């Protein structure tokens, strides 16, 4: 039948076209910034008294 | 899955001789489902397009 079994051929594969799941799109969630506010206490200023 | 009174009285032992309940009975939920799927013959291969 021109059908041997020996050939170790295993082709090249099958290409996963699509996955059976849908992968959810989660919410991007980033976190602070350059004014992330942090305590520098440089000044401390001086309010004078207006009256 | 609401079970049943029967269900109830028969979990707990104590019954008489020849009732079958003699000893505690204990349950199990098996649940089994049934679903479609494609295969793809090609280069005298085989496999799931989607998997």
């Amino acid at each position: 039948g021109a059908n041997p079994f020996r050939p170790p051929l295993a082709h090249q594969g099958l290409s996963k076209a699509h996955v059976v799941k849908t992968a959810v799109s989660v919410a991007n969630r980033s976190a602070g910034a350059e004014p992330f506010v942090t305590r520098n206490d440089p000044r401390a200023l001086a309010m004078e008294l207006a009256n | 899955v609401t079970m049943s009174p029967e269900s109830v009285v028969a979990a707990a032992g104590g019954g008489n001789n020849n009732s079958g309940y003699n000893e505690p009975q204990r349950f199990a939920l098996v649940v089994i489902a049934v679903n479609h799927n494609v295969i793809r013959i090609m280069n005298g291969s085989m496999g799931f397009p989607i998997l």
